[PDB]
């Protein structure tokens, strides 16, 4: 198996 | 004491979530990466935010622990390929709470580092996209789409999770898989005879199969005795205690099992902010109300929107004369849930739903 991932958080100004 | 237990129970109630949303098709991801992203968030959030997203994540030391948990994933083994890395990209005209940048290097080894949002907005995108990819092998290459960053971008935070491992044992490549009650699609079979563990969740009507990869890592399936795709039961009411009691070291017996199970490739992009609003975490997300002040005192922030992109590639790879049949099957020809499964830790790094070929 080969098994991969990514998350992104975006922060954003007001 | 399960030191994933957070981790795990948010694993599970997230899933349960995007099942709402996406409620037969295959689904993938990577649960430890999305909590790895958004304990890094938490540690900016103070007030009302703060305290929805504890109970979202199932916090009710966190920091620490995350850093002591990465540490055992990223632990040099020779058996297999894994690693997990955090990364923050801010603003570079933005002023950030140098406390902040400080603990967040501290416990996430996030290596801060400055872009340009404010006028170089794709450019950054591609940039981060880039460094995923990377980190990823090649295999998430787009993490970020279009249009997910702009000119009031202030800071991603991004982790990027990369497995690559070999069976115990090698299956064999060896047809209809059952969809649903109008649908049988064929599917590429990999066949193991072998003594593994397996058991069966009354609770849940389904049985439970390891296949072992060299080195502590381990998947689990998890495979039901509706019209539809035959999960129903399962997924609503699979629970950590339920579930940990049979992935726990030494509760299953070993026996000599002939496995069956499909080869296949996933991969899956998801938006997850509906999702986190729905299991609680609303203010994070609310332009109006959202109080990020660890992260910047002017109090200036909010959580946009978190993006996942998840893949995965099951073969036969790993590390005669037989003829009876007399005992344990797995016969996966129909659908079934999957986990990956870090056993020194007990974290699961990657679960989904495997239902159409």
């Amino acid at each position: 198996t080969e098994a991969a991932a990514g998350t992104g958080g975006v922060m954003t100004g007001r | 004491e399960d030191l994933c237990v957070a981790n795990t129970l948010f694993a599970l109630n997230l899933f349960k979530h995007l099942a709402k949303a996406s409620p037969t098709q295959n689904l993938f991801l990577s649960p430890w990466s999305i909590s790895s992203t958004m304990a890094m968030v938490y540690m900016g959030s103070r007030g009302s935010t703060e305290d929805q997203m504890a109970k979202v994540l199932q916090f009710n030391k966190i920091h620490s622990s995350f850093r002591s948990l990465s540490s055992a994933i990223n632990a040099s083994t020779g058996n297999y390929l894994l690693e997990s890395v955090n990364k923050l990209f801010g603003e570079k005209s933005a002023s950030f709470r140098e406390e902040y940048i400080r603990l967040c290097q501290k416990y996430y080894s996030s290596e801060p580092q400055a872009v340009d949002f404010l006028e170089c907005a794709e450019e950054a995108r591609k940039k981060i996209n880039s460094w995923v990819k990377t980190q990823t092998k090649g295999k998430i290459p787009n993490l970020l789409p279009e249009g997910s960053v702009d000119g009031d971008t202030r800071m991603v935070l991004v982790n990027a999770v990369y497995f690559k491992g070999k069976w115990k044992t090698p299956f064999e490549k060896k047809y209809p898989f059952r969809v649903n009650s109008a649908q049988r699609t064929p599917v590429q079979m990999m066949y193991l005879r072998e003594k593994l563990n397996i058991g069966y969740i009354e609770d849940l009507k389904a049985q439970i199969l390891e296949l072992p990869y060299a080195g502590d890592v381990s998947m689990f399936l998890l495979l039901p005795d509706d019209v539809s795709t035959g999960l129903e039961l399962l997924e609503s009411e699979i629970t950590y205690d339920k579930l940990n009691k049979w992935t726990s070291k030494d509760k299953m017996a070993e026996d000599e099992v002939e496995v069956y199970i499909p080869q296949f490739k996933l991969e899956e992009h998801y938006e997850l902010r509906s999702i986190l609003r729905s299991m609680g975490m609303e203010d994070a997300f609310n332009k109006g109300r959202a109080n990020f002040s660890g992260m910047s005192e002017r109090n200036d922030l909010f959580l946009s929107e978190v993006f996942h992109q998840a893949m995965v590639d099951v073969n036969e790879e790993g590390t005669t004369g037989r003829t009876g049949h007399g005992g344990p099957q797995f016969v996966a020809d129909h659908p079934f849930l999957f986990l990956i499964m870090h056993k020194i830790t007990n974290c699961i790094l990657f679960f989904g739903r495997f239902s159409s070929p």
